[PDB]
């Protein structure tokens, strides 16, 4: 998961 | 500008994020959003105009922030759902299994269910702990936006998601999505903020  | 959950704002004329919720701190107007969206004193603009500055944030570890607005801004107890609105009624935390929707400027208003609490996201910058996971989809640009139930209970603000090369996780089944938000309640008590409700 990545920021958004 | 009318401050509504879900709408676009820019940070120092470069990144885009979405408004989480209208709040007050005594006589000061503000809105809560994600911490990774701006550093303290970064300038927030809505539709080309300066609406306020980042007053505080914690990112990574947590992912939260609030922007103090000038007096000219109109705070509203609402979250955008297309051309319509969801009224913010309070911030009772929903349990796993509850249905929830989120609003942001890239994918609009999406709903799904809460699948897990207290998840850690390992972002390039460091870990962020304590996040709740839902499977409503989201895309780059939705960070900071509102997560709310249909009944109007504000859950938290968009932090991150397992986006694919198209920039969102809307094209993979709900079962494979991990869309994470920062819980609202600790942000409200940490900054002494009250939610604007209607």
């Amino acid at each position: 998961a990545a920021p958004l | 500008a009318n401050i509504v959950g879900g709408i676009e704002y820019s940070i120092n004329n470069a990144s885009l994020c979405s408004v989480g919720f209208s709040v007050t701190r005594g006589a000061t107007k503000g809105f809560v959003t994600a911490g990774h969206c701006g550093t303290v004193n970064a300038t927030a603009r809505i539709g080309g105009a300066v609406v306020g500055t980042f007053a505080a944030r914690v990112f990574p570890g947590n992912d939260r922030a609030w922007v103090s607005l000038t007096s000219a801004q109109t705070l509203l107890p609402r979250v955008a759902n297309g051309s319509s609105f969801v009224t913010v009624r309070g911030s009772t935390e929903a349990a796993v299994g509850a249905a929830v929707c989120r609003s942001g400027r890239t994918t609009g208003y999406q709903c799904g269910t809460i699948t897990a609490k207290n998840v850690t996201a390992n972002y390039a910058e460091g870990a962020v702990r304590g996040l709740t996971q839902g499977n409503a989809c989201a895309g780059r640009g939705d960070s900071g936006g509102s997560w709310i139930t249909s009944a109007g209970q504000a859950q938290g603000v968009m932090s991150g998601a397992n986006v694919q090369s198209n920039g969102n996780n809307c094209g993979i089944p709900a079962s494979q999505r991990s869309s994470l938000f920062e819980r609202l309640q600790p942000i409200l008590s940490q900054y002494g903020l009250s939610l604007v409700t209607g």
